[PDB]
């Protein structure tokens, strides 16, 4: 009850509940780039590429980011199944593994972010408004709500010779 | 082997086993990446190097000294 029902571990776990959906806001919305030739204004994403002058023509062609963000959405499911099952049956060791997959799901958007930047750099201007700063707020959420959950979930430094990491009780 | 020999309850109990798990997973992703690259991220090739930290799992004087100071800071 001490590492799983403390409030400092549930403020963090509710914070991941924000970043679990903001990284889902990014992975469906295709709004993190603006092609601006000057009409041929196109808005890039992972899955659909839509050119807007209504003449809303959304289609596909980017592959790297898409493939990479199957894993960022893959670790997330795999981390929550560890996290949803670690609040019951008095097991808390499981809380730590869940914190692993949220760092990874954090860092598998950050490849995605870097992968999407190259596409806009090779292809007329660039501007991101709606879903790069979404995912750069779900990167920084999941990457840092994972490392802090990790240090909030371990037994902790003993601070005395008798105390030990991983011991009686 | 370690997992099969600790029903997963005692494996994830040792703070070093968690580090082991972390390293492994990342190292694999690295390989799969290097793969889906050529089938159709200089951060994942850093999971190979982090294995060396395990060595700190046996060294008992280094580990001890380390903890001692990391506990004062
Ligand atoms: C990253 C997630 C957690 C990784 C840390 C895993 C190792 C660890 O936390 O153990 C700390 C260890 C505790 O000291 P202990 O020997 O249990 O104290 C007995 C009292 N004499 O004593 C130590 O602190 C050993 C040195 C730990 C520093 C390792 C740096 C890890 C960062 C990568």
């Amino acid at each position: 009850m001490s590492p799983t029902e403390a409030p400092k571990v549930r403020v963090t776990l509710f914070c991941i509940l924000v970043g679990i959906v903001l990284a889902m806001t990014a992975v469906v919305s295709d709004h993190w780039a603006v092609l601006s030739p000057h009409c041929e204004a196109a808005h890039f994403g992972l899955w659909r590429i839509c050119t807007k002058r209504g003449e809303k023509n959304c289609s596909y062609f980017s592959i790297s980011a898409a493939a990479i963000s199957v894993f960022s959405l893959g670790f997330l499911i795999m981390g929550t199944i560890c996290a949803l099952m670690a609040f019951r049956k008095k097991r808390d060791y499981l809380l730590r593994p869940a914190s692993m997959f949220y760092v990874f799901a954090g860092l598998c958007l950050f490849v995605s972010l870097e992968v999407m930047r190259q596409s806009v750099k090779r292809m007329i201007e660039y501007y991101y408004s709606w879903s790069f700063a979404c995912a750069c707020a779900a990167f920084v959420l999941l990457f840092l709500g994972g490392i802090s959950l990790l240090l909030f979930s371990l037994p902790r430094m003993p601070q005395n010779p008798w105390e030990s990491c991983m011991d009686a009780e | 082997l370690k997992l099969l020999a600790f029903k997963a309850r005692g494996y994830f109990g040792d703070p070093w086993n968690v580090f082991d798990f972390l390293i492994v997973i990342g190292s694999i992703i690295d390989v799969i990446l290097s793969e889906i690259d050529t089938f159709l991220s200089a951060f994942f090739r850093l999971f190979r190097v982090m294995r060396l930290i395990k060595l700190l799992s046996r060294a008992e004087g280094v580990r001890t000294l380390l903890w001692t100071f990391i506990k004062s800071f």
